[PDB]
């Protein structure tokens, strides 16, 4: 199934060329942690309408 | 001071090199800017080893590999054409996308781009050859792969919603009858040799 | 109709682009070619906005983009050119690398010899900042695939029969130096905050 057929490069493409300076780096500046909101909110009464 | 290529001039060169082939019915501006001055990316072209071809009737500029004094082992080992080689079962369903071309393009002529196929069309040909592996899924998994593949390559379109694919003119090219007849002058020596 | 380029420069020129680098210590011939005739493969490369630099000291010669600095936004996209942004991993790595060079540098003075490191000193210092993964073999594994992904970046060879790799001198012309140092500043700071 693998074999390579001698069929011509047409619509032949070029792309990716390596340029060094295409090069960028991570961010990691939104290192703020928000820790967790594990306390129990449960309700009290004391609103409750009349 | 420095001489500088037309902007427009560069702007098209550039992108066509990067898509290695474009429309009229698509991208039209890019187009008309490379007919006005073929000439001049012609000789953009030529210290790559790389050239371009026409097709006024279909819309479409392909580049191909120059062959003037490439080694005629094999365009392929040109380095700045990155995809790799094409593969027989690519030819197959390459093979296949051909005849249903031509047969959209007898329906009207050349027409627009919109050779238009769903995908359950062609699950039933490759049954024949790739044979069942008795998985209607599998199957359907497996077709898209080799379609991914030819996109790569550029011969056709992505899916879409309506599981509906367009051939991309650029296949009139490749499967272009005196490849095709090499092709299958090499494929009979293949035939003849497995015995 | 035009007279053909010369064949050496045009060997030259399409090597050079596919990695983007030329090397004295590993290709005399292209290095020397272009060395001496800049102006042919520069006017080859004006039409799709690319240029090269040179550091003889270093024996080192780079493609780039030939746009003229901010010419009407502030950082540039070229449609033959894709900008990764490496993934923090590999940040590191190249950051780590790159203080290594100049440091290097620094020691031996400007391009008198390629800068080198064994795997012996690597593992301990990637481990500083990424821990365990869960093996020894594990360690060794990413080490070597990031070394793969880099030297495919052309910034580093795959380690010898000694496991010893040279980092390659295109290090020295990095895009963002800036953002390499913040992430640096970020590191030196995380490693003393978890410790």
């Amino acid at each position: 199934r693998k074999q390579e057929v001698p069929l011509p490069a047409v619509g032949v493409a070029v792309t990716g060329i390596p340029a060094i300076e295409r090069l960028r780096f991570k961010e990691v500046d939104d290192e703020a942690e928000q820790t967790l909101d594990l306390s129990n909110h449960a309700a009290d009464l004391t609103q409750i309408g009349d | 001071s420095e001489t500088r290529t037309l902007q427009k001039i560069r702007e098209a060169t550039q992108e066509l090199l990067k898509y290695g082939l474009l429309e009229e019915a698509s991208k039209p501006n890019l187009y008309r800017i490379v007919l006005s001055h073929p000439e001049e990316v012609t000789r953009i072209l030529e210290p790559l080893d790389l050239d371009i071809g026409i097709d006024e009737i279909r819309g479409l500029l392909y580049v191909k590999v120059r062959l003037d004094e490439t080694p005629a082992q094999d365009e392929w080992a040109h380095p700045l054409v990155r995809r790799q080689r094409l593969n027989l079962e690519q030819s197959l369903l390459v093979a296949i996308l051909r005849q249903h071309f031509v047969a959209w393009e007898q329906e009207s002529g050349t027409g627009a781009s919109q050779a238009q196929i769903a995908i359950d069309d062609l699950l039933p040909q490759l049954q024949i050859y790739l044979g069942d592996p008795g998985s209607e899924s599998k199957e359907r998994t497996r077709l898209l792969t080799l379609l991914d593949q030819l996109k790569g390559h550029g011969l056709v379109t992505s899916p879409d919603a309506h599981e509906r694919i367009v051939i991309r003119p650029i296949i009139a090219h490749l499967a272009d009858p005196i490849n095709l007849q090499a092709l299958l002058a090499w494929l009979r020596e293949q035939i003849a040799q497995q015995t």
